[PDB]
């Protein structure tokens, strides 16, 4: 009622400690730089990407930190228990990387409901979404045996669709026309560019960390690098195209510049060529800007799904472009493994995300977690001590 | 006394240029240069550099009108401290060969001073900070030399006590200064600094570990303790607040609580659950300190001093499992605390000198004392 | 026309795709690459965010210019190395592409606030050609060592940008502009780029250095040069201001001059004390340039440099080339002194000629250049928020 959030967090930490004590024991320095880049993407990249809101920077970065810090522990436990089939396991650098990937999926879902949820709801969403995400990625990697090294399907599409499903269940009628606080400021947009640029720079490590050392890891780095480079050009061009008087919009420049990194993930270690990554990146940037311009108003006003950060345009549509690219790549001989297995990976990702998101959102709707009122959405002052001076 | 700052156009340039000329001369007379893993060894020192300049530089930038001085003065102190620590650690451990490893050690020495300085920033000018840097590097080197002479330890491995030395030195220097706030954008910049400190703190828990296995275990332990401490800090910040809200300034410091708690024993901890227990204890102790220490000047520095003491205490408790060892370690800790307090008192006494042209107490925490701004009347 | 910029961006990206499909085929140096990458996108981009009403354009056009530049630089540098044949992409190709982006960002600093993104696209395309040809001339014909690229990146980029800015001279801006001012939080943001550049510069100067003694020397020499440069930049900033006040321009830029001036000599055995001497001189020269030489360039030579890149990249780059000549004279390296001098002269001359031609192309009233009243304002090209 007043002590709900500290109580739930301490209970969760005690549970994490018990699970580590029962199940967790102790290439590493080859992959540690890549893990560090992934870590910076998790905590600075997504953390400051969402600080564009003028009255929500504290909650954006701080709840990002809280969600991701709980998520790395819980994802370690869940992914390791899945890999070990219920027995004790030793953790190495790959366990940490995969746990940060799980936290990334939860943060993508967080970007959909940003400014409309409490930290308690975010703890609950972290715990449930890591379970759904980890079971889906186990199904994709071990049952389907598909190729998703950058996880366009198991991270980006899954997280974006799980978030939209929570956002639709948690939909508020008062917010459909808009909100006075759902607005950026100048220095808020500069902080959001901090997050954008760190994500953009370290994405090759994100897509290549789990790739096989040698040709596949190098291909993943090169493909991500050039896909992002092409994505920037198309995102700027179409942001000028769609907006009034041809003026750039910082929402597009902050988000659609990462669509090429999202859309190359499934094909990253595949031999698609530098030109192929650049074509995907160029399309992903165009699709992301067009989504922000046209799909987000349609989704908000007509479908009653409100996406605060437009994660559907950064992670959802570019994630489906990535899965679609991988099926086409298998068709063209870029990679082995079945075309149908890649298609099944895409379908399982999207479907399990929408099922799990709806059930998690049903748990979140309960009026027991201190969610803000319609008037107090996108406002740090509900949960934070806010300085008088900006 | 005039509240308007005295001109430093002759004091500060002469002081800094004389220091740099002396450094160049000493390096010329006493320093000398000198494979498969050069980049791997460089990465650890680069992480320490990032924590020193970005982390500690921005962590204290939270002040409403003192963010420029926090960031830039931290950069100046890092640049002076590393150069002086190279020479001092060469002298007290013997010419000085300059490797990547000695640069990494000197960065740790400078980070001691950067942590201490957060207790006094907003109340000192750059010349006072130069004096603080020089005296604190010399004092930490003397402490390490004395520990190596008495307890037969290694001078470079005595760099473990740097948490507790920095905490107590900073508090003792702050206590000697004359007696004397947030904004949203500086708070977000300080969050950036706090995040970089939090992310790279596993590196500072294992720059002194030679063996690969101890490094890997130390990094794991720091990682898991830091994650637990972050969750505990953000959750319990609401408990220790009259307004029942989360304090961003409290989070900026209490994120690092688990890393401070395990830092001295992260190689000894064999399983991650014990590191996570230590991180939980560190977070709860940070909450209790934030709720009690103000009642009985810097609250964050005081709770850091408590966390460093707890880290030493848990190192003592763990060292027995892996009676004379207890007494030697307690005597070493008391020696570190006594030397830190004594050199802090001496530094604060030297800082009160009128020749430094310190800011007036009515002018604390304002960049206007040190920086050019447009449209101001200058001089008389 | 409002469709000029999107059409140019799309056509340039399609040309990049075709060239990559025609000329390009498929881990120890990857961390150094990532440090250089951070210097390109966070360092320079936020370093230029000091202008109070131009932060969006500084950081965003930095991203856009560098993203175009790495692709075009990949093509141009790979073609020059391969003599027209297909080439493979390694970590070194990516590092060199980031370097080519750095040169254009340095030139962008000179014309910041007075140009449109379309102009920046054109400048990137032409400048990378001029830069890569000079770089090939220095590395292959002269065979002079410039491992930190004091001459080929910093001096080249600075004098190219000064030539462009001199061509694009606006008479109304010579006596100052209302928008050409910093803000308190804007300088706080600019310190982010300052700190990232300062922290990662040793990787910038050592990434392509020969592994072993040369790479270790480049790391250590760059580090101690930067350490000396910080102290001297602070001291001289206090020295040249009334009552010893620190100037944020000096602290943001002149603290980096040690990295620029040590670049030619970074892998030479100049010793830590020699690198410290070079960094100290660089810091002094940079502060003095910002204080006295920039007003002379703006008001008398009619060369308006927005970011003072002549004081960070130009003069310290020339100092670095001269230091390379002296170091060869002292026998620290085994190159030819005449070849080092030729490299410095060719860098400056090619930069000025190419900047002249490029600015003449940019001077055409086709690219949506702002009016004098609208210089240094984001609102010409961006949707600006109502609040700060
Ligand atoms: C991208 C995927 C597609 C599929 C899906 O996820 C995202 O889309 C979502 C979105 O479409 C959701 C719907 C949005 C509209 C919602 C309306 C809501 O009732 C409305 O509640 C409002 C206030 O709460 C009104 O007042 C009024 O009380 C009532 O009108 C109802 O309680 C749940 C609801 C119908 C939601 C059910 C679940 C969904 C269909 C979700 C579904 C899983
Ligand atoms: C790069 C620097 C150091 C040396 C080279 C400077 C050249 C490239 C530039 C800088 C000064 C420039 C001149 C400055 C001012 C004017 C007056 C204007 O009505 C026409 C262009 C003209 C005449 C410019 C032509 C180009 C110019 C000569
Ligand atoms: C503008 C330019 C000319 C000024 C910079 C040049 C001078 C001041 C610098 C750069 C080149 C330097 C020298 C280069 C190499 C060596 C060899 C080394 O074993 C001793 C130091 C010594 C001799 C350096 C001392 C300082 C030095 C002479």
């Amino acid at each position: 009622m007043r002590f709900t959030f500290p109580l739930m967090a301490i209970v969760l930490e005690i549970a994490m400690i018990v699970l580590f004590g029962l199940f967790v024991e102790y290439i590493f320095f080859e992959l540690y730089p890549l893990f560090q880049d992934v870590h910076v993407m998790i905590f600075v990249g997504f953390g400051f990407l969402m600080t564009f809101l003028k009255k929500y920077g504290f909650s954006s970065v701080g709840i990002n930190l809280l969600v991701a810090a709980l998520g790395l522990q819980w994802g370690t436990i869940v992914q390791g228990i899945l890999q070990s089939q219920g027995q004790k396991f030793n953790i190495g650098i790959k366990n940490m990387i995969n746990a940060d990937f799980s936290a990334a999926t939860v943060l993508i879902s967080f970007g959909a409901v940003l400014g409309k949820t409490s930290p308690t709801q975010m703890l609950i969403m972290t715990i449930l979404e890591i379970v759904f995400f980890a079971h889906n990625e186990y199904l994709v990697s071990e049952i389907f045996k598909a190729s998703d090294i950058g996880a366009s399907m198991t991270i980006h599409a899954f997280g974006a669709y799980f978030g939209l499903a929570v956002a639709g269940i948690l939909y508020r009628s008062g917010l459909r026309k808009g909100h006075e606080n759902e607005e950026s400021a100048y220095y808020s947009d500069l902080f959001a560019m901090i997050g954008t640029l760190f994500l953009w720079m370290f994405w090759p490590s994100f897509n290549s960390a789990i790739a096989e050392p040698g040709d596949k890891q190098c291909r993943a780095i090169v493909n991500t690098y050039f896909s992002l480079a092409a994505c920037v050009l198309t995102a700027f061009a179409f942001s000028s195209l769609v907006e009034h008087r041809g003026k750039l919009n910082m929402v597009h420049i902050q988000n659609a510049t990462l669509a090429g990194g999202v859309a190359v993930g499934t094909c990253a270690d595949m031999a698609i060529h530098p030109f192929g990554s650049m074509i995907i990146g160029s399309i992903a940037g165009m699709v992301s800007v067009l989504g922000y311009k046209f799909l987000t108003p349609l989704f908000t006003t007509k479908l009653r799904i409100h996406d605060t950060c437009g994660v559907h345009n950064l992670h959802g549509l570019p994630g489906v472009v990535g899965g679609l690219a991988g099926i086409v790549a298998v068709a063209m001989g870029a990679s082995n493994t079945s075309m149908a297995m890649q298609a099944a990976a895409l379908g399982s990702s999207i479907g399990t995300a929408v099922v799990g998101g709806l059930m998690t959102g049903l748990i979140l709707k309960l009026p027991l977690w201190g969610q803000p009122s319609d008037q107090n959405c996108y406002d740090d002052s509900v949960y934070w001590k806010v300085p008088k001076t900006r | 006394s005039s509240k308007y700052p005295r001109s430093v156009r002759r004091c500060l340039p002469l002081w800094a240029l004389t220091l740099e000329a002396a450094l160049i001369l000493l390096f010329y007379f006493f320093t000398h240069y000198d494979q498969k893993g050069l980049v791997a060894s460089y990465q650890v020192g680069q992480d320490l550099t990032v924590m020193a300049a970005l982390g500690l530089g921005f962590l204290t930038s939270n002040f409403r009108r003192h963010s420029w001085s926090s960031v830039a003065f931290n950069l100046f102190m890092l640049a002076l401290g590393v150069q002086w620590a190279i020479l001092l650690d060469g002298f007290l451990s013997q010419k000085v060969v300059i490797t990547l490893f000695s640069i990494r050690l000197a960065t740790m020495s400078a980070m001691s001073v950067l942590i201490s300085a957060g207790a006094v920033l907003g109340k000192v000018n750059l010349a006072q900070l130069v004096v603080m840097v020089l005296v604190e590097v010399t004092a930490l080197g003397t402490l390490r030399m004395v520990i190596s002479n008495i307890f037969n330890t290694d001078y470079h491995m005595n760099l473990r006590h740097f948490y507790v030395f920095a905490a107590y030195f900073g508090l003792t220097v702050a206590w000697c200064l004359p007696k004397p706030q947030r904004a949203t954008i500086p708070s977000l910049s300080a969050m950036l600094g706090a995040l970089f400190l939090w992310m790279f703190w596993p590196s500072v828990n294992s720059p002194l570990l030679r063996s690969p296995i101890q490094r890997k275990n130390a990094m794991f332990n720091t990682y898991y303790a830091l994650a637990v401490s972050v969750v505990t800090a953000i959750s319990g910040s609401s408990l220790a607040h009259p307004q029942r809200k989360i304090s961003m300034t409290y989070v900026h410091s209490a994120v690092l609580a688990g890393g401070v708690a395990v830092g001295t024993s992260c190689h000894l901890i064999p399983s991650p659950w014990l590191a996570m227990v230590l991180g939980l204890v560190a977070g709860l102790i940070s909450i209790g300190g934030a709720k009690c220490l103000p009642v009985c000047i810097s609250v964050m520095h005081s709770i850091f001093s408590l966390l460093g003491l707890l880290g030493e205490i848990t190192y003592i408790v763990l060292l027995v499992l892996h009676g004379f060892q207890v007494l030697l370690s307690i005597g070493e800790l008391s020696l570190a605390i006594v030397i830190a307090l004594t050199s802090g008192l001496l530094t604060g006494l030297l800082l009160n000198l009128k020749i430094w042209k310190a800011p007036h107490v009515a002018k604390y925490f304002d960049d206007q004392v040190f920086w050019k701004f447009p449209h101001l009347a200058v001089g008389f």
